[PDB]
């Protein structure tokens, strides 16, 4: 490929010189105009606005944010650091006056925090 | 804004006193159509309540009859309080998912899950971090009104590194989770630097007091907790889609952890309406689904539209009325909308002309009138805008008979179009592809 | 946290709320009104002993028809067999327009089905000790190795649960687990005696206030017994368990990880991998360890499978461990959906057909519908005068017992805007002008739909 | 520059009254149907109306889709302009529904003006100046500029290989910067070394531009449903890592409006409601236009122009369903109808002259005769085709201009489809050795 | 051992003059046919013409597919020889026209030398070397691997690239293993644990190797036989780098995809590369399409493109029908149910139905080859069932009577085994008679229509 092409603005998404839509693109859909960003959910975090579930799904609004612009590698990385806290509550939570305890924070988390496989 | 003059956009409401449920004969934008109203307001009054489950309304009628424009007045008139889902019938033909998937998707998007919290967050621009390496640390934080020094945990201090947090940063740190968000950077720190990050967003520093409480009520539909579950982070699909055929094991344990939330009072629950606007479009085999998902202690109300005389069912060979199924229309109660009158027609008009903020005439809006009688509401109602346009283009002040007169000669209905389909038979291409190009 | 609602927790009511059972007596005859129902005995005492069938759990694969015309109550006795059933038994309800799945061939989906219909009953012993961790201490060893700086010979854990206090005398190398799940004093954990780790719940929420800002949610201290042992029953469907093997779930290197973050398509599992499940799960049901639960797959509105469905079912029902299938159709003669040259009765293969155990449901006399009306009536929680049970019977007979019992509700909100309590001829009188039924609209369309060119329906 | 069949066509050649010319801007004729194609150009400039839909009708070459591009251009660059054909539908990747709602969007824009703070120079210094925060250090042949760096854009710098010496592009409003090369002073710093050496800026290090930025609301849509470009590095995998089009809901187009009318209050971003074009209209079918009667009843939704040249035909997915313009009949109620009249052999002669002096070909007048016949007794496109192998016989027979004889010539070689559907029936006689595949 | 339907057809059985003898090779008559697939091979083995078609044309059971098969055993194993049905080309993953690509160009075979130059030894010594990266957020990274490899010839140190060493830390080496280091790849492979650990006081079963012979650096020479196609799919998906994109390749699920001209084009040039340069010669073989009335419309037009490719292989085609619809072109119907137009690029070979004598042959020629013996009396009650039902019948009899005759404890089959066959195993007739006279009646014993 020439590097006209392949380097020199042939490229849409990479900015330079010769390619000035780029870099207004990237921040403006990226993090002005997108929906994601913490500035925006925390607009829309309430009532029966579109981040309403927001609240009970045991993510704050960085790792929404985050989970919105990371791609799928990037994001299976991230969830190796984190633990079946949930699953274990299982374990503990358990006796009738326990109420099934679960974190409110993590209150729509329903399928994690009940299924036979932390129990077997 | 994004909010332009829409054909429904007079439609503020259903129109009937509420107290008796008799349509007053205009209001709320709506004209005439009393019996239909009437048995809408009726409609209204089982969803309010709640506590039918699964009936089905069909909206029956001749085009241009207001069988869309008093669904919107449901909508309208209900209220934000209660779900009310919109789908046209094409969009259940879905490639990602099958046609009862899409179908039962549609069902629980109708049913609210309402839930009343109470979050503590703190939030407030960074005035400085400290930290005992010898772990233990203090945060200095700020409102325009507040400021105060907090204790920070060695975890706090660990996720506070993590999350890059400098001085100048506006944070919140929600109490319950104990999880920070950079939400960006004061405008008063906008000198600090002549070149910026991309991802980097300046804010106004918070104002009153940093630990606010707040009492927050919450409305989320089932069609939402079935996504969240279906997959480790579905709330992503809430948006792009892409949820795929949920399992239904997934949906009855979300459907009996919703029960105990209403027995133990954490929620309540909040049935509301799915409109299916032209339902005729449906198949066979759809209907037989909509049969079976009616009969459930969580179906919302459906109420559908159709303009359909006797015609094929989708999926069959054989006819049937509104295109339904027999089978169908045995579990549905039928609304019929009426052509209007003259007079209906003339009070229409000039509720549209008023949301498009044209001055009309009284004989533009007579003759207006006879053509909506003679070629039909809409395309009476698409003059309006016409003759607007090209009264302009004089530089007149209201839009003359003159200009109707002119919008109608340049823009056919279509009557007059399919008359001049066939005064062109040989010119179109006609359904075996024959035309001839020559003069 | 969250604002408890303290008011009102009624129930809805939906088109079989008044369905409570078959209705049966000891020796299984039919009353004439019972459990909600109002005749039918005929088809009631034959669901009854389909019951028995089922209860029984002596056979696999038999199927059952009930056939007859369009709200005869069918659905009614499918629910019916469900309450009798009770929820220990498994019950899965389909259309047969549900098999037509994007992802998979219609006959994974039916065999899906079919396996959900079928339960597994396990009991296990649980045995864990809990609490917030008191104390670590370790013990000197008293014959310390050579060159080592320290040998520990024990591990003394202190665990409080609301109950109790208990010293756990831990074996050494559960440093291992403390390390790793960071366990500190005042921390919530279970440890496991099948491993003898330990995992970590949270910090005990009796610490929330040891600092301004903490990353920490707070968990409440175990409120049973500071060591836990019991016996559990786990409930599955064999389904469970063919997901649970072609899906495992709990993989922790980046394959597995990526694919839990993405759109879980459901496979067209092996006869090999579930002929492998079957025969396992027969080895523990000999053990006694486990006990099988032969349930019902319903089909409703069963002439909508094709023809390359019932020939599945064909082979499925003979296997050694399916469900109890039970039919729904009302199509009379009709062509089979996927041979368009094939009549049959019910829409239902010949071949398939003579498998069936066929229950007809008859149509409903006059006194029955009447009958109908007033249960209806009482489970919508509606108050009618006579005549006006009367009026809408006569509905009920003339033009069809669904229209007749949807009149009520529309009826009752008429009454009370005129502040009557109880609905009277009057209302019934402008429900049923307001809300027209099938043939009333279908003569509009006939009468104004007489030309289409304009005002006129789209034909 | 190329030329295509359109390109004589400028406008749609109106007085200021909003008459048309009988002649003008390309246009012969169709005087009708450009004044009601000029009143739709008023309805999409007053931004005010959502989803009014526009119908052109009339038989093949009439000029429906000159009429449609007059348009474009008498609505000029900014606002949207988004031609479909009804053939364009079928998707194998979303629902036909997805791929006309993404085309309702992709015609309203949205613009914006940004301030471009360019600087671009060799670097002399790359500091740090804190616990992360730099001075870079940037030299042009017209100076030097110190920059405080926001410690994100430094790392962005940090990603880009810069070293002193190297040449760099910065956006410091973006937040975007490039690695240009390393500056040819230091070009011998090694006798080989795998490097590109460039010189210097010879400008003014820093650069102030004003430029004026569209986007479309399906632009927002794309960027908000999916990690997109360098952000999704697995997409390279493709399989199920590529970047499918998904089925955007409803619920994030409602996030998207939300999002984009506070930039609008705010003043930094500009609305433009624009046309969608669906060509070939009668190509949809039945379930395409359910859909556009609920898409053309949302409050924002841009002004659709169909354009159809069937007679009574049956509506694709419906065969028992005929209609005119094979526009289902409850969706021909809501169009505006322009219909579009056959031309006259003196107007056809006049087309011929404009596309004649638009390919560059010169005529003579017998030969402009000759070939107007061909317009009314063939057909009108028929003889434009013509014109341009014409023009190379005549050259090549040396001649500056196109006569008779190079026409004559040009119509024995290249035959029309009636001439040539007399040639299939006269040897279509048998599936013989010579025959045609009947 | 196991025998089936072709197991007797070893050849065409021609003169070295190109003449059919009548009965050689398996083969009873079919001479024209045979002298015709004479031909064919000897087209083949001339490897200088592209994209030329044969259609096998004859009824069911006249031994078309024989034909075929006997063409790939007179070409040998050296060819390519690519058979397939009509019925393969609809393929779930990608477009019918795919699918015919490669068929096409798995007939086209391809001989290479190839290098691998490589190195070995026990690993002696292993020593990683890491960078400090300051800020790319994924922390440091092994700037190199030092490793010491020891053969019974010679010494080498190592200092390996770290896309090397990612290799290694695949391959699980550790110090005194056998390691094989291919540098065309950058792959690793571990051999074992050396012999001079050998022991049997560990749980796991070990390799234990020698220590590798002669030098730590070899350069191998191997012979290779691969098709275009196996080049195309290579260079499609890409595997045998220690680069990213390799390495997860390997961790996907497998899948076809619609690879494009360009490519192939490009394989193209590769090959012609190796073939300038003396390592490969070009191998042409054949691709068979049994069944090719069951191909469609869309498929032979895409042969006519095809065919015209300047390496496309011999095609062979085979069909049983007379004048017949073309599938996917209900309107048209042409002999062979092939469409006219390509009909035209083929050279057609006739095959026709056997006489009673030559019948009586081949039930001898299969007798044998079952390993069965018949009287002359069973060998002829069987050919009067080829004559009066089918060939294809009256050879599927042989193995039911021989085991018919063996529980009587004879070993040789005679007319009372046959008798007894021919009781048990209806043919089609009759059994279509059974259907058709017990269909006189319905109710519960009626077959379902
Ligand atoms: N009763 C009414 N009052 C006010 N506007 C109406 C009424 N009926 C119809 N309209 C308007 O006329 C147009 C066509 O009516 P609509 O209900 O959308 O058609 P349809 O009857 O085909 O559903 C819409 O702009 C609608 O808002
Ligand atoms: N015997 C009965 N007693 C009481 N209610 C009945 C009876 N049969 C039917 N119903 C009610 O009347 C309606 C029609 O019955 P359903 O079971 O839906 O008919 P089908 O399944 O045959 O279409 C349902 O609302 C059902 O609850
Ligand atoms: N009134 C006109 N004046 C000049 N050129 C015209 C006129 N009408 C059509 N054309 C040209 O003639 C050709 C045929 O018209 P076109 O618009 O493509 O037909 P259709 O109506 O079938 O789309 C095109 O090259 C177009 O540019
Ligand atoms: N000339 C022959 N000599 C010996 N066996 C033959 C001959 N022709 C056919 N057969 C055998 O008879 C059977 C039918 O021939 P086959 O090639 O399958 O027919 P078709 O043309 O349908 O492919 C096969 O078992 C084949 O081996």
């Amino acid at each position: 490929l020439p590097r006209l092409i392949w380097c020199d603005g042939g490229r849409l998404d990479k900015p330079g010189p010769g390619n000035l839509v780029a870099g207004f693109r990237s921040k403006y859909l990226n993090h002005m105009m997108n929906i994601w960003t913490p500035e925006n959910i925390r607009s829309s975090l309430e009532g029966i606005e579109n981040f309403t579930w927001l609240r009970f799904v045991d993510t704050s609004l960085q790792e929404a944010y985050r989970a919105s612009h990371t791609d799928v590698f990037a994001r299976a990385v991230d969830l190796a650091s984190k633990q079946n806290r949930l699953g274990h509550m299982q374990i503990v939570y358990d006796e009738p006056e326990d109420k099934k305890w679960t974190p409110v924070h993590a209150l729509f988390q329903i399928c994690e925090r009940e299924n036979p496989k932390a129990v077997a | 804004g994004l909010n332009l003059i829409a054909a429904h956009s007079h439609i503020r409401g259903l129109g009937v006193d509420a107290d008796t449920l008799e349509p007053r004969p205009s209001s709320q934008g709506l004209v005439g159509q009393e019996k239909a109203r009437k048995a809408a307001a009726v409609v209204l009054e089982m969803i309010k309540q709640g506590k039918i489950a699964g009936r089905a309304v069909l909206i029956a009628g001749p085009p241009s009859t207001g069988k869309t424009a008093i669904a919107m007045g449901m909508a309208q008139s209900l209220g934000q309080d209660v779900p009310f889902t919109t789908l046209a019938a094409s969009e259940i033909f879905s490639l990602e998912m099958s046609k009862t998937e899409a179908l039962t998707q549609a069902f629980r998007k109708s049913i609210g899950v309402r839930i009343k919290e109470e979050s503590e967050i703190m939030e407030g621009e960074v005035v400085e971090i400290q930290i005992d390496r010898s772990k233990q640390g203090k945060l200095t934080i700020k409102t325009t009104d507040m400021e105060a020094i907090y204790d920070m945990g060695s975890k706090m201090i660990d996720a506070m590194t993590k999350e890059r947090v400098m001085a100048g940063d506006i944070i919140s740190i929600d109490k319950s989770s104990g999880k920070i968000t950079k939400l960006g950077r004061s405008y008063a720190r906008s000198r600090d630097y002549d070149a910026m990050g991309v991802d980097t967003k300046f804010l106004q520093c918070p104002e009153g007091e940093l630990q606010k409480r707040k009492e927050v009520v919450h409305t989320v539909s089932l069609h939402e907790i079935d996504v969240i579950n279906s997959r480790t982070q579905g709330f992503l699909a809430l948006f792009s889609g892409d949820t795929g055929e949920i399992r239904s094991e997934i949906r009855d344990q979300i459907n009996t952890k919703v029960a105990e939330w209403k027995e133990e009072g954490k929620a309540e629950i909040v049935p509301g309406v799915l409109f299916i606007d032209e339902v005729h479009m449906l198949d066979i085999e759809c209907f037989s689904y909509i049969n079976r998902a009616l009969e459930s202690d969580l179906a919302p109300i459906v109420i559908m539209a159709s303009n359909r005389g006797v015609s094929r069912i989708r999926g069959t060979d054989y006819k049937s009325p509104h295109g339904l199924p027999l089978d169908f229309l045995d579990r549905v109660v039928i609304i019929n909308t009426h052509p209007y009158t003259p007079d209906e027609l003339r009070q229409i008009l000039s509720i549209r002309a008023q949301e498009e903020e044209v001055d009309l005439t009284p004989d533009a809006l007579a003759l207006l009138t006879k053509i909506g009688q003679e070629a039909g509401l809409r395309y009476a109602s698409n003059l309006i805008t016409t003759s607007q346009l090209i009264a302009a283009k004089r530089r007149a002040k209201q839009v003359g008979v003159e200009d109707v007169q002119r919008s109608f000669k340049l823009f056919y209905d279509p009557a007059r179009s399919v008359r001049f389909v066939q005064e062109s038979e040989k010119r179109l291409i006609g359904n075996d592809g024959v035309v001839d190009f020559s003069y | 946290i969250s604002e408890v609602r303290g008011n009102t927790r009624d129930h809805r009511t939906a088109a079989h709320t008044h369905i409570k059972g078959l209705g049966l007596n000891s020796s299984g005859i039919a009353e004439k009104q019972a459990a909600g129902f109002v005749g039918q005995c005929a088809a009631r005492e034959a669901c009854g002993v389909v019951v028995d069938l089922i209860k029984a759990h002596k056979m696999a694969g038999r199927g059952v028809l009930l056939a007859g015309g369009p709200g005869t109550g069918k659905t009614a006795l499918a629910l019916a067999i469900s309450q009798e059933l009770g929820t220990k038994i498994p019950f899965c309800p389909i259309t047969g327009s549900e098999i037509y799945s994007t992802e998979v061939k219609k006959t994974e989906v039916l065999m899906e089905n079919f396996r959900r219909a079928i339960g597994l009953r396990v009991r296990e012993t649980k045995d864990v000790y809990e609490g917030e961790v008191t104390e670590m201490t370790p013990e000197e060893a008293e014959n310390p190795l050579g060159g080592y700086g320290k040998t520990i010979s024990t591990l003394l854990i202190g665990l409080k649960s609301a109950r109790g206090q208990k010293k756990l005398r831990l074996d050494p190398s559960i440093y291992e687990a403390i390390q790793k799940e960071r366990v500190q004093v005042g921390d919530v954990i279970y440890i496991e005696t099948n491993t003898g780790a330990c995992k970590r719940v949270g910090r005990s929420d009796a610490y929330a206030t040891e600092f301004d800002l903490e990353a920490e949610e707070y968990v409440p201290i175990p409120k049973g017994e500071v060591h836990k042992k019991k016996e559990i029953v786990q409930d599955v469907t064999l389904h469970d368990l063919d997901v649970a093997n072609a899906r495992p779930q709990g993989g922790q290197d980046i394959i597995s990880m990526m694919g839990q973050l993405m759109k879980p398509k459901m496979t067209e599992i092996t006869d090999k991998l579930r002929m492998e499940i079957n025969k396992v799960v027969q080895k523990y049901i000999n053990q006694g360890v486990a006990e099988l639960i032969p349930g019902v797959l319903f089909i409703d509105e069963a002439h909508m499978l094709d023809i390359e469905c019932f020939t599945y079912l064909n082979k499925a029902l003979e296997s050694p461990i399916a469900p109890i299938v039970v039919l729904a159709s009302n199509r009379g003669i009709a062509t089979i959906r996927g041979a368009d040259d094939l009549k049959a009765a019910h829409g239902i293969p010949p071949d398939f057909l003579q498998r069936l155990l066929i229950i007809p449901t008859h149509p409903y006399e006059p006194d029955e519908i009447r009958r109908i009306v007033r249960i209806r009536a009482q489970t919508e929680g509606v108050q009618l005068t006579d005549a006006a049970v009367d009026r809408v019977a006569e509905h009920g007979v003339r033009i069809s017992l669904r229209y007749c019992l949807q009149l009520l509700a529309p009826a009752s909100i008429l009454a009370r805007v005129n502040g009557r309590t109880q609905v009277d001829v009057q209302d019934i009188a402008e429900a049923e002008e307001l809300f027209l039924d099938a043939r009333r609209s279908a003569n509009i369309l006939t009468s104004t739909g007489e030309s289409g060119g304009l005002h006129g329906f789209i034909s």
